[PDB]
Formats: structure tokens, C-alpha cells, sequence
């Protein structure tokens, strides 16, 4: 007698990263790299209308 | 872990026949009738 098990193949996925400049959305935001905001206690905007 | 495991072998070859293609979108699609081509008089039912 001769009785085996296959493992007939083996397959994968990928995690999509999105790039979120990569996408549609870019253009609601000014998106800013600012890596001091640990240390930071507040901030204001004025504007002159 | 940017794997090559499933599949890259050996690019088989292509032949050409009749048959029938339409675009339902961008997703192109075949037709298939089954009923003229194999099971013409055959005294098995169509699917």
C-alpha cells in the first residue's frame, strides 16, 4: 500500500500600501511634517480679512 | 517578505482559434454558447 498527502500549492497576498499622496484626497490638506509637536504647547493662526 | 513562491515558470505556447470576446466594462468577458457546439444530439440535457 502507498497513501501520501498532497500539499498542492501555496499562495499569498500583499498588503496594498496605499500612498496617501498617491490618492485623490491630496488636495484637501496641507499636509506638514512638523516633528516638534512633543514639545510644543499650543499654536494659533490669525487672519487678517 | 517580497516572496517569489507561488509561480514564474516556463511561459507555455498560444494558439489561436474561434471564439468571441465583449467589453462589459473594463473587465473583457467571453461568450460561450453550449448548446449548438457539443451537446448538439447528444440526449443529454443542456445545464
Amino acid at each position: 500500500d502507498v497513501e501520501f498527502d498532497a500539499l498542492l500549492g501555496s499562495y499569498c497576498n500583499t498588503l496594498s500600501l496605499v500612498r496617501f499622496l498617491e490618492l485623490g484626497l491630496s488636495v484637501a490638506c496641507v499636509c506638514t511634517k512638523f516633528p516638534e509637536l512633543a514639545y510644543m504647547n499650543e499654536g494659533r493662526v490669525q487672519f487678517e480679512v | 517578505n517580497r516572496e517569489t513562491l507561488d509561480e514564474l515558470e516556463s511561459a507555455p505556447q498560444t494558439t489561436r482559434v474561434r471564439a468571441d470576446l465583449v467589453a462589459i466594462g473594463d473587465r473583457l468577458v467571453f461568450l460561450e454558447a453550449l448548446e449548438k457546439r457539443i451537446y448538439a444530439a447528444t440526449n443529454v440535457p443542456y445545464p
